[PDB]
């Protein structure tokens, strides 16, 4: 006979002990552990609500991979690469480049907790978290690898995080802040609670819905299987939050949540936003970017935050306004500066698409439509020089994404600047400036790519020299219009 | 810029003389944090974690021009690790099931439950220390192929911990008056036979240089556990008609031999730099006395009547 | 000599790096910014382009130079119409 | 106020990814929560299944609706997300809120 | 350490012994074993060339099914049922009804060998064969079961072999003759060699190519996985053939091969022929029926038969002519009598399809095209009573499929008849009559469905009465034109 | 006129179930069409040789029931779940073989144990192959697909035991090459007195062609005797001779054997809904028990010598 | 006086069950067969329909009856044009 | 037919591999392991027919090298949907071959 898990589970996490040959603070130094002075004994009440154990972990994970790989193998000849809309292929290139090696970096966030968290249950669940992120990094390198021989842009599934390309710097600045650059309790709150129960649902399930509409079941099945692991190890954050609240650290927990949600928002606005509202073919858009945000971030995540005892962030109304506006400008910029991307952005402004945009975002044509009108006429007149930039955008010193606003009939743009320690910084929002002010030593001597441009680090100091600095190794790798401007004929 | 054809694999692998394997594709050259010596992480160069990595990884006296070239001799990836370990662990769980059906624990020699309570069930603390320590080498190692071996080794350490938890609870069902599942923390903290091991591990867990962490954990501590804990426990079980524990430990020893395999492969890589022999030797000689004292105290406790 | 600014042009969607000269008039500054915006993402129009510090209520005189303005390199300006 | 109304919900329950557990989980939610209305939003790659305040899935019903032997732990092959806090054991999984909004 | 299979495999099949308490013939009766008087010791030289063993069998088959089910699960929302051409849906309905419970019947063919073959290796490989066909019958019930709630015609995946519908009778008459109704050695020769290395490749790989072109990967992936099992246990036939030849029974072996190939041909001409050349959308036809026949039956199977030491069948030239002609008439008949089918036949004679038919079968339009011309004009002029039959077709007493020929400009039709024991039988070919004559006791008292109609066993003696006799339980189950005659517009 | 009917949630024959049909129900139930027509089991001449065989040995069996198809395997196994279960158990046994071989287990058995193995253990491949052949016969004759499916998996299990014995005979012969292991088993099966009770039992059992008598003789008489009088005494003898592998191997084979008994008892219970069947079953049990008892006593006399 | 025959009509694709009457003339038999063939799968045409035993060289006379012909029930006939 | 005579008089042997992760490694293996033989490949999307004249060998070593993961010969039947020629298979390789030459 076998004994059920409930009868021996407590012994698997009965692993705290009182150190004698080193001090408790030597064994769990605050800079790596983040216990905020809460003593060892208090962390023993940590109780992970989504449990697993070694025998069932390897058994069930064997089954998950068997399915993910079997589906890929059975659909190799479905002609997805040959027959998909080019904007869908660009969505794949963008996803795998922005995600795969960051998943592998998440191993280190989990490893930080497995060694340095004072909660024994956290240390064990983070060991399975280490394994999960290894899976996700290896899956999302293995799957795009077959397309290397079709298209050099898929090399960026591996290469992006090794480059200084502007979007990879934005990704690395976020993930090094929330995953690999802070103590274990910050990781629990910023990564597993805020990022992994909040925003990853947009890219791994919202995008899966669009993928299923587009007929790409290898990809939809892959990323939804990945999110079943996420749903388990992300539950490390809640009990950490509760423990901090119980031990008088509510203010500190709230601040880490507020910061991590905003940082994740700006990155997902530039990656996921253009994908759901412009790259994804119109007929495959299950919901708009904003409708998905209201399902996953407002309706699901923010409600879960309230239920655990935290408050709406201080920037609530600013966030809602950002959802209506930011990604439309991020999309325009990624498109106009497409040669600096490793994927081919789709303009997404055919007449029927502009009707849908106007329905989903009333006023769109009188704002971003005004810019697209000028672009469209230049394409029609064969003034392609006017559709490619000869300077660089100004870049936020926090998100590493350019400073944008609302164009057209009611133009409004605001930069939030800051003098600090003899340096002038510029931020894309009042929340981004507040994030810097929460922990300036994390950020103060970082130079964004335009800071490096102006300091002589990018030679030649031209757009072409910046492209070389960003790591492009051939003409084919730089982004072009996804449809070679065929949308302009319509 | 020039025009170039697509490559059959990743750009960093396209110079290989053979077709890249599944292991090559998903494992090699994934730490971007080693690209920029002044800013491992994409933050302020003097951020706390940038200072940590510049001191404890970049400035380690254990140096190599190409750590990334290291290869797991077993070439394990996540998928094949779980295939191998689901086979081994379903075997161990099948052993648990059948030996329980047979009431194996009833038939051990009189008093063996007291030896297990003192010498076996507190091993969950030692194995958890190995788990914590392996996770530290994972996060600090300067190559993803090194770190991947440490990830799997962290999981194996939890596998051993879980075996011990399961068997500690199971033994207590037949022997409920021996402190099984109740006194292990006190024994780990206070019993003389565990104090050498616990001092060793508290000190090893505060060795933050990645190279010293690797050498002390995998070249000193873990081989001592094979020679001085695992195999003597097997001999004592033999003498006390415990026929389950020797089979369980044989399964665990297959993990431990795999850890020794990749460790020695890394040493062989490291020794390409002639400076590294003296570094590794100094660390081994630094940690061996603590390891030897740990073993001798444990063995005196195990051979106690 | 070279004088970098970050410039927001009226009805455009972003702020851009534009390098002007220390002794450029504000009229010259506006035209250097306009090069990167008008007939690219902003429709051309009649009127006089003016330069101001970002979000400010006061406009720099048309004939004032960058040197005379007190602007520092890398500060943010707007280019707007009367 | 559209944001207010989206936030002020008490919906809890599983998000099941496309596969062989979608219909059995819907049927189980109906059976194991009588006198709860079960809502279902189909997004093709996943289905969002919810009830007000509390939603229970028992292993026994799940096994009967799926049609093959089933342990609760296996649900994570197909549980892609969930609304509510989670309390899970060998006999059931329960999604629930501590607060009422 | 583990010892490799080569070192212990011989002990797994060292299982023959000399009976003492019953006789060898009592233990292995000829009627069930079919050893043809060949002594026990001679059968020990049987050496199966495609080996397996219990541990690796269960491990590998676990992996095969894991892939088949996980692919099905991941594609449930691919909208195959709602979006596919109706002719493709009919192909699925036809396939599952004709195959699923016949696969389960193949367990008994394998069980016959597992108990009654004198060759020890045969008895072991037939044990895995039993397991393989259990898999195939279960897979091909489980996969269509989800479509029951969409369409009553998918109930025939289970119901067909329990009915007296004419095509089901044709299937059961073939499978009970070659699978469940003869001795173990005849099963070895007729099932595993002739049918399972010969014709199933057409339905399980040829059709999979078409399924792949049609974008139905659940189905293509399923049937190609099934055929990996077939490829292993079909290799029981060759060694049995060799043994018979070595022991002076070449003539009898040749006769059983010749018979089984012709029987399988007539059945696949009515099942697979219409699917490949008419029901499958034109743009999804990887090759024509005849091109697939030349790849799989002539180029592959008949070459394998020669390599083993057998001869081309005596009826070679008749077979070749039949490949050019027969299925075009079978298709026309299934469509004209579509209400007697449990699937919806596609007519497949749009002008673009008629061009393709003319290219693949020069002369098609002056033959079958003449009949489709009459049918087409009636459809356009709304004379629908003339596109539904008011009598029964005449049926072959061997294949149970109606008697057909070549219509149109060079009309030629021939029935091969036989008076035997006070009864008049009619056959659709010289070979079908010859098959009857090879073993009259197997066939002489069987009555085909029109024999029953004329003898009073179908009440009422009408076409509606025949449809109810065939098991149709509701008006929705009977076949209709797949496209509702849109092809005539 | 034809009635109108809407689609059903499952097969027509299961649509009247109270419960939702299981995977087992869907793929296992009511698949023998050869029971539909009493006069022509098979779609051939009603007096074809195989139709005559089935009308005599299945349809005419004195064991009778109006609804054999309602029988249910109590373990509800299908091909997919059988392979999942046995891949687990068989990979466990193969791991035991591997590890005990590493330890050179066979060298440490009590002196002479190799000769007891060669005489009383390795010839079991003949006995287990008879069970394999016999199980396949019950498969092909049984009047319901749910019955036959139990027999299919039992046929495979018999081959599993045969293959264990083959592997261990060869393996043992590597440590003890001078005991006849893998060389003399046919001669022992055919001539050794301790095997002749079992051989006569099985040769006669394999010629009992009535489907009911075949099931009762095999599963209610022969196979319970092998559990009580071969499997368990071998385990006891191995324990007295420091063979620790064989008791664990037999424990795995006994899980198969207990499963065979479970579905057998469930079929007996289903049969006894017809009160007439009690005397039929008891009569066959009484007919075959003397042979089975003689088989056990002869085997046990051989085992307990040395 | 039902009399079943199996009949193949000229230019059709199959043989069909047709029930005639013992006292039908061959002209009347030909019309009963044609009912199931002409304007269904066979084009109408001028000419006189004749009946013969299957693939025989000799035609039955037009006025001869089934009873007079010596045909047995369920024998195969052809209906052709002269 | 001359067409039929020609179709029958072939000596083509080799695996038919169903669509999946073994198609490309088997094509590459057939080429590597039969040097100086022309390998022909017919792509039918659901399966690929791979052939050479008279005999065609697939070795386990090459199959593992081209597949990129551990592989044993018995696993081939997960993807070997049919084959032309007679078969000799062991732990090191499989050989498809004809006894006769037509
Ligand atoms: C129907 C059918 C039978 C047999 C074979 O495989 O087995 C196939 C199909
Ligand atoms: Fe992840
Ligand atoms: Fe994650
Ligand atoms: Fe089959
Ligand atoms: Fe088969």
């Amino acid at each position: 006979a076998m004994h059920p898990r409930k009868d021996w589970y407590e012994l698997t996490r009965a692993t705290n002990w009182t150190p004698s040959y080193v001090t408790e603070e030597q064994l769990f130094p605050e800079r790596m552990s983040g216990h905020m002075g809460i003593p060892l004994e208090k962390w023993e009440s940590y109780d992970e609500p989504y449990k697993t154990s070694y025998p069932e972990y390897v058994s069930i994970q064997r089954e998950k991979d068997a399915g993910a790989y079997s589906v890929k193998a059975a659909l190799e000849r479905a002609k997805i690469y040959e027959n998909s809309d080019p904007g869908w292929i660009s969505t794949l290139k963008s996803h795998y480049g922005a995600i795969a090696v960051g998943e592998y970096a998440a191993v280190t966030g989990e490893g930080r907790m497995a060694r340095f968290s004072k909660a024994p249950g956290n240390r064990n669940m983070a060991t399975f978290g280490m394994m999960d992120e290894l899976r996700h990094g290896q899956l999302q390198l293995f799957f795009p690898h077959e397309y290397c021989k079709k298209d050099r842009q898929f090399d960026w599934a591996w290469r992006a995080y090794h480059s200084n390309e502007w979007a990879a710097i934005a990704a690395k600045h976020f993930f090094d802040d929330i995953i690999t650059g802070r103590d274990a309790i910050s990781v629990a709150i910023m990564l597993t609670f805020s990022f992994e129960t909040g925003f990853t649902n947009m890219q791994f399930l919202g995008l899966a819905a669009d993928a299923a509409e587009a007929g790409d079941y290898t990809f939809a099945n892959l990323i939804s299987s990945i999110q079943t692991d996420e749903s388990r190890h992300a539950q490390q954050g809640g009990p950490a939050l509760q423990l901090l609240i119980e031990n008088g650290k509510r203010e500190e927990a709230q601040k880490k949540v507020d910061m991590a949600i905003w940082r994740a928002w700006r990155l997902f606005a530039v990656l996921t936003g253009p994908v759901m509202d412009y790259y994804t073919p119109l007929e495959d858009r299950s919901q708009s970017f904003k409708e998905f945000m209201y399902e996953w971030i407002i309706g699901q995540f923010e409600r879960s935050l309230i239920d655990l005892g935290l408050d709406k962030p201080w920037y609530w109304d600013l966030f809602l306004k950002d959802i209506d506006e930011l990604h439309h400008s991020y999309h325009m910029g990624v498109w106009y500066w497409r040669t600096t991307a490793w994927w081919n952005p789709a303009a997404g402004v055919t007449p029927e698409e502009r009707d849908w945009l106007e329905e989903k975002y009333p006023g769109w044509n009188k704002r971003w439509g005004r810019c697209w009108d000028v672009i469209t006429e230049n394409v029609l007149n064969d003034r392609m020089d006017l559709v490619s930039p000869e300077t660089l955008p100004s870049v936020c010193n926090m998100s590493q994404i350019p400073l944008v606003g609302v164009p057209g009939d009611d133009w409004n743009i605001e930069v939030f600047s800051l003098e600090h320690n003899g340096r002038l910084y510029h931020f894309g929002s009042e929340v981004d400036r507040w994030v810097f002010q929460q922990d300036p030593v994390q950020y103060q001597n970082h130079m964004n790519i335009v800071d490096r441009f102006l300091a002589g680090q990018i030679q030649p100091m031209t757009l072409e020299g910046a492209l070389k600095y960003m790591g492009f190794q051939s003409i084919e790798e730089m982004g072009k219009d996804a449809h070679d401007f065929a949308w302009a004929d319509k | 810029f020039e025009s170039k054809k697509p490559m059959r694999t990743w750009s960093h692998l396209a110079e290989m003389r053979k077709k890249p394997s599944e292991y090559d594709i998903v494992s090699r050259k994934l730490h971007y944090s080693t690209n920029n010596p002044d800013s491992p992480w994409e933050l302020s160069p003097d951020s706390p974690m940038n200072l940590w990595y510049k001191q404890y990884r970049n400035a380690s006296p254990l140096k190599h021009d190409n750590w990334d070239a290291f290869t797991d001799p077993d070439q394990l990836v996540y998928r094949t690790y779980n295939l191998m370990q689901d086979g081994q662990e379903s075997y161990v769980q099948s052993l648990f099931d059948q030996f329980n059906e047979r009431e194996h624990d009833q038939m051990v020699r009189e008093g063996w439950e007291h030896t297990m309570a003192r010498c076996y069930s507190p091993l969950r603390y030692l194995f958890h220390c190995l788990q914590m320590s392996s996770a530290y080498v994972q996060q600090m190692a300067p190559a993803s192929t090194i770190s991947n071996c440490c990830i799997l080794q962290t999981a194996d350490s939890l596998r051993w911990l879980t075996h011990t938890a399961y068997r500690t609870h199971e033994l207590s069902l037949t022997y409920p008056d021996a402190g099984l599942g109740e006194h292990e923390r006190e024994l780990w903290e206070k019993e003389p036979g565990w104090q050498g091991l616990r001092e060793l591990m508290e000190k090893q867990l505060t060795a933050f240089d990645w190279g010293e962490a690797f050498v002390s954990l995998n070249l000193v501590v873990k081989p001592m556990i094979v020679e001085s804990i695992f195999k003597p426990l097997q001999q004592q079980a033999w003498e006390n008609n415990d026929t389950l524990l020797p089979l369980l430990i044989d399964s665990q020893l297959k993990d431990a031999e795999r850890h020794s395999r990749w460790s020695k492969a890394l040493v062989k890589h490291a020794l390409e730099n002639p400076d590294n022999h003296a570094v590794i030797e100094g660390w081994i000689e630094k940690w061996r006395p603590l390891a030897d004292r740990a073993a001798e105290a444990y063995l005196s406790m195990l051979s106690s009547d | 000599s070279a004088f970098p600014v970050h410039a927001a042009f009226e009805k455009d969607f972003l702020v851009q790096l534009v390098v002007v000269d220390l002794n450029d008039s504000m009229d010259q500054v506006a035209e250097k910014v306009a090069y990167h915006c008008v007939n690219r993402r902003v429709a051309p129009r009649e009127g006089v382009m003016r330069v101001r510090k970002h979000r400010s209520t006061e406009l720099f005189p048309r004939d004032m130079t960058i040197a005379e303005s007190g602007l520092n390199p890398t500060e943010v300006i707007d280019v707007v119409f009367e | 106020t559209l944001a207010d109304q989206a936030l002020h919900n008490n919906n809890v329950g599983p998000i099941i990814r496309a596969g062989d557990l979608v219909e059995p989980v819907i049927e189980t939610a109906e059976i194991d929560n009588p006198g709860k209305e079960i809502t279902v939003e189909d997004r093709r790659a996943y289905v969002r299944i919810a009830a007000e305040g509390e939603l229970i899935l028992t292993r026994k019903t799940l096994e009967e609706q799926l049609g093959r032997p089933f342990n609760m732990q296996e649900l994570e092959i197909n549980l892609a997300s969930f609304a509510g806090q989670i309390q899970a054991d060998e006999d059931q999984i329960r999604f629930y809120f501590d607060k009422t909004m």
